Order: C-alpha cells, then structure tokens, then sequence
C-alpha cells in the first residue's frame, strides 16, 4: 500500500519525496490540504515514517535556525516552486560575504533540508524591492506616506479610506508579501474619523478649523 | 461505532456532516424519526471528530431574527414593537432580493435601528446600512461593490454612499472527492 | 439688558424685539400641532386674499415665524 | 441510495433538483404524501451533494412579504398597520405588472416605507424606489432601462428620475443535456 | 413518466403547458378532481422542464388587487379603508374599459394612491397614472398613444399630459405547430 | 472504572471529553437516556482527571443571554425591558453574521447598554462596541482588523473608530492522535 | 470507454488533448463547464490520469512561476485561442532581451506546458494599449481622469454616476480586461456624493481655475 494510494483520487494534488533520513516527505500547497494529509498519518494508516510539510512552515523553521547561527544575515525569502532545488534570496547591499562563506551556508541549509538536492543562492537588489512597492501603491492610487530607515522602509496608509480602497489595498499587500516576505518593507493601514465633513476651514501653511462660529481649532 | 450526537434536526445533521467531510472524517447519519438524527464515526477518527466539534461549536444554534422578540400574537403593542417588527421584515426582504443578483450565493444585511428613540419632539437620525456577500469564483469584486451600493441607496428615504459598508468574499475550493475509509 | 446693541430704524428695532421672543416661540412650536397653527396663520389673512396659491413664500421663513397669536390657541 | 432531505414542499424539491442537476448530480424525487417529498442520490455523488446543499443554504426559505407581519385578522389596527399593508400590496402589484413587459422573465421591486414615522405632526418625505430584473438573451439593456424608469416615475405622487435605481441582468446559459450516471 | 407538479388549478396548469409547449416540450395534463390537475413529461425532457420551471418561477401565484387587503365584508370600516377600496375599484374598471379599444389584447393600469395620507387638513395632491398595453401585429403604436392619453386625461378632476406614462408592445410570434415527441 | 460525573447534557459531555483527551486521559461516555450521560476513567488516570476537572471548573455552565432576565411572557413591559430585549437580540445577530466572514471560526460581540438608564429627560449617549474573534492558522490578523471595524461602524447611528475594540487570536494546535491506554 | 464518451451529449463543449506526461488534459471554457468536467473525474468514472484546465487558471499559474524566475519581465497576457500554439504578448519598450534569451524563455514555457507544442512570442506597443483604453472611454462618453506613472496608467471614474453609465462602464471594462489583462492599465470606479463627478475648481479674482487631482472632495450641498 503506497502512500500515494492513500491520499485520494486526485493524484497530483500532493507530491511525495524521499528523504535521506529514510522518511517520506509529503509536500502540500495550503493548510486545508495539509490537514487532509495529516489525518491519514495521525490515524496510523501507514506503517513507515512520513512527514507533512509546506512552504510557510519551512520558512519559519529555517528563520528560527538562522536566528541562532547567523544572527546578522540580511535575507528575504526561500522559494520552493521546485521542492528539490529551493532558491534563497540574499540582499546584495546589506551583506558582505565571500564565495567560500556562501558555499558553507549553502551546505548547511542543504543539511537542514534532507529532501533537497541543492540550494541556489541568488542576490537581489533592495532598490528594486522598494521601487516595486511604491509603484504598486501608485498604480492602485492609494494615499500614503513613506519613511526610510537604515534597515527598512515603512508605508503608512491612514485616513478615512473607502470600501473599494480597503479591498484594493488588501489584495495588493497580500500579493507583494507572498513574493518578498515581511522583513524589509512594512505596510500600516489605519482607519480614522473625519473632522472636516460639514465644517468650514482654511488650508495650507496657516490652516485651522471652525468647530463652530466663534470657535477656532488650530492643529499641530 | 461511537455516538457523537443525538436528536438533531435535518439542517444540523447536514452541517455537521459537511464539516466532518471537509477534514477527511467519514461519518454516518441515521434517522430514528421522533428521536431525530444520530451521527456516528469510527474509533480511529473519534478523537479528531471530538476536537472539531469543539472547535466549531456544533451543532449550530438556530438563526436569530428580531421579530422573534416581539411576538405579534400579543394583546397589546407599543409603537416601539410595531416599528421593530417592520424593520425586521425589511431586512429579510432585502437579503432575499440580493440573493437573486447575478453571481451572488448568499448575503446578509443589517440596518441601524433607531426605534429605541421615542422620537418625542425630536429629529430623526439618518439611516446606516451594512452588507456582506459571497460570490462565485472569478468575479471582479472591486467592480461589483458599485452595483450593491447603488441598489441599496434608494431603498430608504435618506442614505448616503458614505453610510453604506459592503464586504465581499469568494467561495472556497470545492470538496468533491470522498474521504478515505480507515484501514 | 444688553448695553452693546445699536439701531437705526423702526424695522431694525422690530427685528431685535421679535428676536427676543424666540425663546418662548420655540417652546410653543415644540408642544403644538403644525397644521392647526398653519390653519390659523391662513385665517388671519385670507379674508384679504384674491388668490389660492400659498407657495408664494418659500417655507423657511414662515415655518420659523408663525405668529404668537397663532401659536397660543393651537397650543 | 442515501437520504439528503425529507418532508420537503413541492417548490422546495424542484429547486433542489435544479441545483443538483446543474452540477451533474443525478437526483431522485419521491412522494410520501402527508410526509412530503424526499430527495435521494447515489453514494459516489453524496459528498458533492452535501457540499452544494451547504453552499447554497438549501432548502430555500419561504418568501417574505411585509403584510405577513400585520395580519388583517388582528383584533385591532393602528394607522401604522393599515399604511404598511397598503404599501406591501402596491409593491406586489407592480412586480406582477412589470413581468408583462416584453422580454422580462422576472423582477423585484422595493419602496421607501417611510411609515415607520407615523407622520404625527411631521410632514411626509418623498418616495424612493428600487428595481431588479432579468432579461432574455440578446436584449439591449442600456436601451431598456429608460422604459422602466419612465413607467415607474408616474406611479407615485412625487418621484424624480434621480431617486429610481434599476439593475438588470441576463439569463444564464440553458441546461439542456442530462447528467451522466455513475459507472 | 415523471411528475412535475400536482394539485394545480386550471389556470396554473394551462399556464405551465403554454410555457412548456413554447420550448418544444410535450406535456400531459391529468385531472384528479378534488385533488386538482397534475402535469407529466417524458424522461428525456425532465431536465429541461425542471430548468424552465425554475427560470420562470412557475406556477404563477394569483393576481393581487388592493381591495384584498381591506376586505369590504367586515363588521367595521374606516375612512382610509373606504378610500382604498374606492381607488382599487376605479383601477379595475378602467383596465376593463381599455381592453375594449380596437386592437388592444390586454392592458394594465396604475393610480397614485394619495390615501396613504388622510388628506384631512393637509391639502390633496394631483393624480398620476400609468398604463401598459399589448397590440396586434401591424398597429401604428406611435399614432395610438395619443388616443390613450386623450381618453385617460378626462377620467379625473386634474391630470396633465405630462403626468401620464404609456408603454406599448406587440404580440410575439404565434405558436401553431405542435412539438415533436421524443424518439 | 471510577465515576467522574453523571447526568450531563450532550454538549457538556463532549466538552469534558475534549479537555481530557487533550491531556492524554482516555475517557468513556455512557448514555442512560432520561438520566443523561456518565463519564468514566481508569484508576491510574483518576487523580489527573479530578485535578483537571477542578482546574477548568467543568462541566460548563449554560450560556447566558440578557433576554433571559426580561422574558416577554409578562403582563407589563417597561420601556427599559423592551429596549433591553432589543439590544440583546442585535448582539446575537451580529455574532452570527461575523461567523460567516472568511476564516472566522467563532466570535463574540458586546454593546454598551445605555438602557441602564431610561434615557428619561437626559439625551442619549453614544454607543460603544467590543468584539473577539478566532481565526484559522496563517491569517494576517493585522490586516483583518480593518474589515471588522469597517463593518461594525455602520451598524449604528453614531459610532467612531476610536470607540470600537477588536481582539483576535489564532486556533491552537490540532489534537489528532489518540491517547495511549494505561498498561 | 474513452473520456469523450463520458462527458456528455454536447460533444463540442469540451476539448481533449494528449499531454506528453502521459495524462489527458480537458480544456474547458468557463467555471460552470469546468465543474461539470471535474465531477466526472472526482467521482472516478475514468481510470487513467486526467486533468481539467482553463485559460484563467493557467494565466495565474504561469504568472506565479514568472514571479520567481523572471521577476522583472514586463508582459501582458497569454492567449489560448488555439491551445496547441499559445501566443505570449510582451512589451516592446519596457523589456530588453536578445533573440537567444527569447528562445530560452520560449523553451522554458514549453516545458511548463506539456500540452502545447510551441509558444509564439509577440511584441506589442504600450502606446497602442493606452490609446485604445482612452478611445473606448471617450466612445462611451464616461467622465474620467487619467494619471500616468513610469510603469502604468490609471483611469478614475468617480462621483454621482447614473445607472446607465454604471452599466456601460462595467461592460467596457470587462471587455478590455479580457484582451489586455490588468497589468498595465487600471480602472477604478467609486461612487461619491459629488455631483460634479470628480471635476473640481477654485474661484478667484480672475474666475475659476481647475484644481489639481486629490483625495479630498466637496460633498454636494444640492
């Protein structure tokens, strides 16, 4: 009784890989599928060793290991489009490493992932990342403010946003994050009340609001 | 087989079965008539089925509508009760209308009740409306919010586009293949 | 009792004295029927009138300024 | 065969059958008389049928009309109830009239029940109207909205073209071929 | 043969048969007396018949008239009820008169019900009227709207041509040939 | 086997079983019908089961809802009681609506009862709301708070984003493997 | 029992292609048909391997792969009118690649699509795309604003729109998107209580002057 025969009729929904530790690794695409697989193993239908894995869990585990042995490495995300040959994106500016060091890092990652034959390290540009973030916000015509820090960029999107805006923003943010992760660029969405509706006011260098005839409010 | 639940209604049994099937748990529904429906599972799956019944708080409670609190059979009614029944019937008729639009699978609608005011010598506040809806896959949600807002705006004497909230979501992946039987 | 006012004409004084009574006028308006008030507001005049049209003044003045003799019995 | 539902009404049964057939699920309707209709399917299709019945919230609720909240059997009536019944009868008579237009398959209409204020002292507000309709394939929707607006404008004492919302949609593709039987 | 509908009345049955024949579905009407009429079709046509029954929302529920909400036979009546019955009788008598004009096959008429205010103290408001009508093929619709407006204008104390909406349409093609029987 | 509890309801029994399984305690549920359910465990696990029943204060109390303090079967209702029932039904209808959003497993909502004064003489105060919700694992909670706030803001006549509190949490790890039986 | 015999009487509704990976690929036209097919497989009426596919799913899948190996390629859409020879539209101005690189790209796409015999790469003009967008707006006489960015164009349609306008707009947009996709040109439709429909002016000693674009709008007192 092979494992593929136990996962279902939809054969290609899942992918089975052999691990050097003598254990089978089932690759899933999402949480629902992950639990569909895990139920089979937890029921104990299969007698050999097996494990279920997915991209988000593996990204978390590897980041926890890097936190301990490489606490100063600047990197983005690991892609598992081809689970036998993952791709690891490092920052070109915020790291200095020699080729020897990169190779050693490669081999240690390969030792953490017993189902991968090799790990390809690629250097990416921060300016590109930041630029694609700003271009996407402009293309969506959202209002925003940009703040630059030594190690990161923050976009603040705050105000009386509309439903259509909230929807567009959510879709965009979720698209970007799945590519670049959340380490270098951060987005902050902040709904707040409207003070101007139905009030007279002066705007520009010397603005103030008329709370009512006879009452002047000066903002900061 | 171990008994999970007894004395269910039809809709409750079918909701429980749907949730178990989604997690790969094969379940059985039995009808005892005046005693209702019973749900049973195999021992290897009992533990998991218990954990999911907890997590989803099954069986579902019945659906709540405001007209239930002011039964019309009463011998006396205040204006407040009558006004409440009225609003609680308009909300239902609007959800029944939205479900007929192209692509909508279901919707829910809420109105601002201001019947808690006595309206004694006092101006009426404006109306506020909120809606949720689920769409078929491959629908441009952004371009569909407009239609809903347009349709709702004219159903009341005084509503501003600013006062209408609309939240849309897509249907999840279809559960078509049957779960595997324990070995 | 307010020492800062100034006037120029019988009209400018009438307006200010009328404005003084609005505090009472508002109370009567709150507790009385709009249509009976409007009926007496017509009845003070319309024995004068050769016409049927009533729109001829847009409401915003007259709705605020029903006379006190019109308000009293309606209250 | 597995039992999905029992004790259905005729109009509930035919709507369930229609929704299963659309997804290629062959279903069977059985009549027990005083016990109503029952729906059954084969095991290979049971899982899918469960998923669809959940997703569409079947069987359907009965259709609400506002007159149902203020039965004419009431022992006494206030003005609010009478006015409500009136408006709820005009809405139905307009939907029945619109269906007679050329090409319309069905429609739904809504009115501003400003009755919730009984207009003690306060003057009335103007009416607002909303309408939905479904058309036969190949209809110039843009050119047909005008007719509806023109028709509705004069049905009330005070309505502005600005206050009438109209949403139109076409009939979906026809389901003519029969579903395949499980092997 | 499969049962589509049971317990119909005479007018619902003839309506269903008409709609099915239009789409080439051969149907049979059976009489059970006190149990009403039943409609049946062949299996190859069952699927299509279901889809059309849904799409047209058959059977048709019966015609609504405003006097049905305020039934004249009662121990008691009130000015609002009397005024409503009056208007709901004039509407019906006008439709019955228009169907006597040359070429008109059917028509429908609507009146502005000002009775939703008492018109006591408050001055009464001018009348609005709307009409729909279907004509025999080859009728100069443009030249026939004038006659209708002229006729309606004088039926009331104060009506302006601007306040009368009229919508006309022609009869569809005749269904004379019988549908083919499944092979 | 030692008796832990007797006379439980179904929903109390399943909660007890779930909590014991989480701590690796194998328990047995027995049905006595009119006497309810009984829970039993092995001697090696008796001590632990007792300590956990204490620590979690099982079995759970019944669920409280404010409408139970002001039952409608009463000869007089104050303006306070009617208003309270109203709010206590709106709370439940919002909870049931939030449970339909994408990813939400369960939720709770609380509203400021200003009805603890009649609002006699004084004008009414603005409304405050709070909510709690549980999400599926891997949900961006930060980006989902906005939607909830937006949806709740428009359900009442006067609410400010400042006055709405929202707290979210993720589902715990799944309990899928069965506990081991004592040797 | 061939697969074509199991899908139905309307044989023409579906198209069955043999894939190089020893699997049958069923090409569908829409979601409803897609589920009509998937039910047959998932019930298990057919014993060999098969898969159901459609144009939108495949566009999404291929874009997700491009995101990883060609994160800076500017492109529009992949057309599957003839599923054995897809057409891939690339921007002329924004890309810069050699013939060799284009050939390599072609081969890698062919490796991703085991049902396609070859992929034809065609270069399209951005100015053409944008011009057709604006021409269609004017042809409908919709009120609008145009905003230009390095990577794209955005058209905003907002305010107190009318039912007839809303209908025309949604139809046009839905037509365009199916041709050019949503990567280069964006359409935003938002209802506001604003009678001027996004125009804005400021009054001064010389008369009115047009305002610049902005988030703030003056609700119509009328």
């Amino acid at each position: 009784a092979e494992l593929d025969s136990l996962l279902g009729q939809e054969k290609e929904r899942f992918q089975v890989l052999p691990g050097r530790d003598k254990m089978l690794y089932v690759a899933a695409q999402n949480e629902r599928d992950t639990l569909w697989a895990r139920q089979v193993l937890a029921r104990g239908d299969y007698d050999k060793n097996a494990r279920v894995i997915n991209e988000n869990e593996e990204n978390k585990r590897i980041s926890i290991w890097l936190d301990t042995y490489y606490p100063q490495l600047a990197y983005y995300r690991i892609h598992f489009d081809e689970p036998r040959k993952p791709v690891f994106w490092l920052s070109r500016q915020r790291n200095t490493m020699s080729k020897k060091e990169l190779e050693v890092l490669s081999q240690k990652l390969r030792a953490l992932m017993p189902y991968a034959d090799s790990v390809n390290i690629t250097l990416m540009d921060d300016v590109t990342a930041a630029g694609q973030a700003e271009a996407g916000l402009k293309q969506q015509a959202l209002p925003y403010s940009r703040r630059n820090h030594k190690g990161g960029v923050t976009f603040v999107i705050q105000g009386a946003l509309d439903d259509v805006e909230i929807l567009r923003a959510r879709q965009f943010v979720d698209s970007y994050y799945r590519t670049w992760g959340g380490r270098y660029v951060q987005f902050a969405i902040e709904l707040k009340d409207d003070w101007l509706k139905g009030r007279s006011f002066q705007y520009g260098a010397e603005g103030y609001i008329k709370m009512s005839p006879g009452h002047w409010y000066f903002p900061s | 087989d171990k008994d999970l639940l007894k004395g269910l209604d039809q809709e409750q049994a079918n909701e429980v079965i749907a949730v178990l099937q989604m997690h790969n748990i094969e379940a059985n529904k039995i009808d005892s008539g005046k005693l209702g429906y019973s749900i049973t599972v195999a021992e290897p799956d009992f533990t998991a089925a218990v954990y999911w019944i907890k997590t989803y708080q099954l069986p579902p409670r019945p659906r709540v509508e405001i007209a239930q609190m002011f039964p019309a059979d009463s011998l006396v009614s205040s204006p407040r009760a009558e006004k409440a029944r009225l609003y609680s019937a308009i909300e239902q008729r609007l959800e029944q209308s939205l479900q007929t639009m192209e692509g909508v699978l279901s919707a829910r609608v809420h109105i601002s009740y201001d019947i808690d005011a006595g309206e004694n010598g006092r101006p009426p506040k404006p109306v506020h409306l909120s809606a949720l809806a689920v769409y078929e896959r491959g629908s441009p949600l952004a371009h569909q919010i407009s239609d809903i807002k347009r349709f709702l705006k004219n159903s009341f004497a005084d509503v501003d586009y600013d006062n209408i909230s609309v939240v849309l979501s897509e249907r999840s992946d279809a559960q078509l293949q049957a779960p595997g039987t324990p070995v | 009792e307010d020492e800062d006012v100034t006037f120029n004409d019988i009209s400018s004084l009438s307006k200010h004295v009328d404005e003084g009574l609005d505090g009472y006028r508002d109370y009567l308006i709150k507790y009385s029927d709009r249509e009976l008030v409007q009926f007496f507001e017509n009845a003070q005049l319309k024995r004068q009138y050769g016409e049927e049209t009533e729109t001829v003044k847009r409401d915003k003045d007259e709705i605020e300024k029903p006379s006190i003799f019109a308000l009293l019995p309606a209250y």
